[PDB]
């Protein structure tokens, strides 16, 4: 999915 | 809270917000990937992102950032402050319309 890089 | 999308799945998170939202519109439903927990998926530049939250069972965070007591409260914050949530690569992503 359009997924945020969570870091 | 109407912007809480229970039993919803990330494609028709991106189906409400594609034809029922604006950019900046944005929906909480629950993890896919993490059973249990919950993932926001905002609009912006006409396409869907997803950002996953963190419960550690003593607060709620976007996995760094403010930490909060209840979802509700994290939304809040991001709502009224529409400048922090930047995604890595410094790009802010608004909080701004509820989806419903």
């Amino acid at each position: 999915g359009g997924y945020m890089d969570m870091s | 809270r109407r912007w809480f999308h229970p039993n919803i799945t990330g494609v028709e998170a991106e189906n409400l917000l594609l034809t029922r939202g604006v950019d900046g519109s944005f929906l909480a439903r629950p993890s896919k990937s993490n059973p249990g927990d919950f993932t926001l998926s905002v609009r912006r530049n006409g396409a869907v992102t997803h950002i996953k939250i963190q419960n550690t069972g003593d607060y709620y965070d976007l996995y760094g950032g403010e930490k909060f007591a209840t979802l509700a409260e994290l939304v809040q914050y991001y709502m009224e402050h529409h400048g922090q949530l930047k995604e890595k690569n410094g790009d802010v992503i608004e909080l701004k319309y509820p989806l419903n």
